[PDB]
């Protein structure tokens, strides 16, 4: 779409409806008369645009109403109530922008936010922008989190997030503009190369991606039309779900074997049937004509008995020879009719061994989208989250994703080399405990009226904890932590001197020997100037391969790419690097999925704030304190950067709302 | 999800 | 709201394949084995087959005799009626065949001939005593 139109859409709202959102700040507003919501969903989309075409400055709210148009901007405080919400919920002015309204000399309340991961980044980016004291508290030694880049020399590679999945309604869009980010289109070519070195054959790739497609609707049939969601008292996942379907597409080659063979058979009977029926004809003929020559031999003159013998012996021998050549002509068409089906056979097989083998490969390709084995994901909900798919083609970064968290971390306090290890929070207030990463022995205290704790998914989940929290989170919080998954997917990057590969190839499949190893170095990418090769580890062999040697995962890589392009071809490399986010402390994953078992429902009781008890018994009960965001709290975007950018924007909005005030609600 |  | 095309799903297959782990295995290792009964059956009626067509070997040309063919008349000769009376007897009311047989006089007569002399010829005695074999 395009006007104050694609701004909406380029905002992920609707252009035309009010959401839940602007429903709770503007409950005058869609309560009231249909033509007031125009007119504000047109100031609404407008300031959008207005932020959308030039996000490099900060859009205020008078020079929001000067680029404003009649009758619109004659309700001033309708314009001020939209810009201000807009501001507040991360919508406008949020990103990195030039203020043209200096920041305020004092503050107002103090907040302490766990990781500068780009969720907590952007919160903090938020928080200060709306007058608040910030701190981050990073267990590392750089900002990012899960975004991370590996630089030596002009040598550039993400270990982490990688791929930006389209501008079409994309907050990186806004980023992109703001920070030089050099964005690279995906070309959607990808060759598959089978564990001997030999490309698959064009016609056979095609033939195995439909049946994975028309697997995973099957999949989709067995959950919507015939309610496959719970087995044997446990939730069906999307790998048991796989099974069943091939299960039943190879019992159906059976079942039509078996009709085929036993239509023969069928046939094969009749025809014996009538064989029999010629045999006795033939022998019957037989002694018919016999009894007529004898009758025959009776030479004339005779009387009319003699006669009519011959005479009918010669009827019978005509008649049950005409009844002989209905029944070769009947022979003659069952004849041919068993070799129209000898030579009409239906497939022996659903699936070939090497055909299987290819399979994986889609498969090991979801488990890389998932992060996780496909027996973990829940059958019903992995794909809750297809309808808010952004538009355009995938797009990679070409310095590092690091320049993005970077970017966002200037003029924030960032404490690095700090892990939170409890987290006090309190009717009056929080303090958070952290030490120093280097000496743990040094102890630090940190004391404010809220805390933002963006810790990822698999630091919640670690049990013995890795962070206490006093008082303890409630069953529900910790509920959702258990039933939410969190995945794991590893990288390889593979760094030569010179390219060998097809350089207008971004990357390029191998196919596992085993299904078991389907995931273990299945995929390669080529995204960047210098000659880096960037491998895959997913579905089981993540979890495996962490405990392997670099050099031993080097070996199966040169191996692997040796098969492809020859052994003469292909250098040692000058520099390894192999990722490890399982066993790293500070993640404990790569990103989380739809768990069996789990929901999006999940996602957003891990959103819900803490609020504690009252100190004094009887007293009035307090503020909540304790906010959580990251992607693992974005139910409609989550396992990824934008969704962890979007997390922040909404905390930011939430805590400002519960500290500073909203005065955009009247 | 899924890719390409 | 209906599987893709050239995929096979219904409740009660699916039933079938998840009532335990092997449940599987089972309904696919039953399958088998019903073809391989079949494929050796067809076995068994190919050879069995093969055979019969060894003793059809010639069919019945040795056998076959030369048609006979001569202009319809209209008269009974005396020798004619008697082959007819006998056919009677010999072929109960196929007229088909007591055409065949007699050769010159070829349907219709024979129904009218089968009253015209039905009070000479006692054919009802003759058919009476036809049915009686």
């Amino acid at each position: 779409p395009s006007g104050v139109e694609g701004a909406a859409f380029q905002s992920r709202l609707p252009h035309d409806r009010m959401t839940s959102q602007e429903a709770a700040c503007f409950p005058d507003i869609i309560s009231g008369p249909q033509q007031t919501q125009k007119v504000f969903l047109f100031i609404r989309n407008r300031t959008l645009q207005l932020w959308l075409d030039n996000p490099k400055i900060q859009l205020t709210f008078e020079a929001t109403l000067q680029q404003l148009e009649a009758p619109y901007n004659s309700d001033t405080v309708l314009v001020h109530r939209v810009h201000s919400y807009l501001e507040r919920h991360g919508l406008i002015n949020f990103g990195i922008y030039k203020r043209i309204k200096p920041l305020p000399t004092k503050k107002t309340g103090k907040v302490i936010i766990i990781g500068s991961g780009v969720s907590g980044l952007a919160a903090a980016r938020q928080l200060q922008s709306f007058g608040m004291d910030v701190t981050l508290l990073e267990a590392r030694d750089r900002v990012g989190g899960r975004v991370a880049t590996f630089r030596k020399g002009n040598y550039v590679a993400d270990l982490g997030a990688m791929v930006v999945t389209g501008l079409g309604g994309n907050p990186m869009a806004v980023v992109s503009k703001q920070v030089n980010m050099e964005l690279a289109k995906i070309k959607q070519k990808c060759p598959l190369y089978e564990a001997n070195g030999q490309a698959v054959p064009k016609e056979k790739d095609e033939m195995v991606e439909q049946e994975f497609n028309r697997l995973l609707e099957a999949t989709s049939y067995l959950s919507h039309q015939l309610d496959f969601n719970v087995l044997n008292n446990k939730p069906v996942s999307l790998g048991q779900a796989l099974e069943v379907v091939i299960q039943l597409q190879e019992k159906h080659v059976k079942d039509e074997q078996i009709e085929h063979w036993k239509k023969i058979v069928k046939t094969q009977e009749e025809l014996k049937e009538l064989l029999n029926k010629m045999v006795n004809l033939k022998e019957k003929i037989k002694e018919l004509h016999q009894q007529y020559k004898e009758a025959s031999e009776v030479k004339p003159p005779r009387d009319i008995t003699a006669e009519f013998l011959v005479k009918s012996k010669h009827r019978d021998l005509t008649a049950l020879c005409k009844e002989y050549d209905e029944l070769a002509e009947t022979q003659g068409k069952l004849e041919e009719k068993l070799q129209e089906l000898e030579a009409n056979p239906p497939s022996d097989v659903y699936l070939s061994s090497r055909d299987r083998q290819i399979l994986d490969w889609h498969f090991a390709n979801l488990e890389f989208a998932n992060a996780t084995p496909l027996s973990t994901l829940s059958l019903k909900h992995w794909d809750q989250d297809d309808d808010f798919e952004f538009t355009g083609s995938h797009l990679t970064v070409r310095n590092g994703y690091s320049c993005v968290p970077v970017a966002l971390a200037e003029g924030l306090d960032i404490k690095l080399n700090t892990a939170v290890r409890q987290v006090r929070y309190t009717a009056s207030g929080c303090e958070v405990i952290a030490v120093n990463t280097r000496s743990t022995s040094q102890t630090f205290i940190y004391k404010c009226d809220a805390v933002l704790c963006t810790l990822p998914l698999g630091v919640l989940k670690q049990q013995p904890p890795a962070v206490q929290f006093v008082p303890p989170l409630p069953e529900w919080k910790t509920s959702a932590v258990q039933r939410m998954g969190f995945g794991n997917l590893n990288k390889v990057v593979l760094c030569f001197d010179r390219v060998f590969w097809d350089p207008s190839v971004n990357l390029f499949g191998h196919v596992g020997s085993t299904t078991a190893s389907r995931g273990e170095l299945f995929l390669f990418w080529n995204l960047y100037k210098a000659p880096i090769l960037l491998a895959l580890v997913a579905g089981e062999a993540a979890g495996i391969m962490e405990n392997i040697s670099d050099d031993v995962i080097v070996g199966r890589c040169l191996a692997i790419l040796k098969g492809i392009f020859g052994s003469s071809a292909v250098p040692q490399p000058k520099e390894t690097v192999v990722s490890r986010w399982r066993a790293d402390p500070w993640a404990r994953g790569s990103y989380s999925y739809v768990a069996a078992g789990s929901s999006g429902n999940d996602y957003d009781l891990m959103a819900q704030p803490i609020t504690p008890g009252p100190s004094i018994p009887g007293a009035p009960q307090p503020i909540p304190r304790l906010f959580f965001a990251g992607e693992h709290t974005i139910r409609n975007y989550p396992a990824t950067v934008h969704g962890a950018l979007l997390s922040g924007l909404r905390e930011a909005g939430r805590i400002a709302d519960q500290f500073l005030g909203a005065m955009y609600t009247l | 999800p899924r890719s390409f | 709201r209906k599987p893709p095309k050239g995929m096979f799903l219904s409740q009660e297959d699916v039933e079938a394949v998840s009532a335990n782990a092997t449940a599987a295995t089972t309904v696919l290792r039953q399958l088998d084995m019903e073809l391989v009964s079949v494929k050796r059956q067809i076995q068994n009626i190919k050879q069995t087959n093969s055979a019969l067509k060894e003793k059809l070997d010639g069919g019945i040309e040795p056998y076959r005799l030369p048609e006979v063919i001569q202009k319809c008349n209209a008269r009974w000769t005396t020798e004619e009626q008697l082959l007819a009376v006998q056919a009677i007897r010999k072929y109960g009311r196929d007229f088909q065949a007591i055409s065949d047989v007699i050769g010159n006089k070829s349907v219709v007569q024979v129904k009218n001939f089968f009253v015209n002399y039905r009070r000479r010829f006692n054919i009802d005695e003759v058919l009476q005593e036809w049915e009686a074999e």
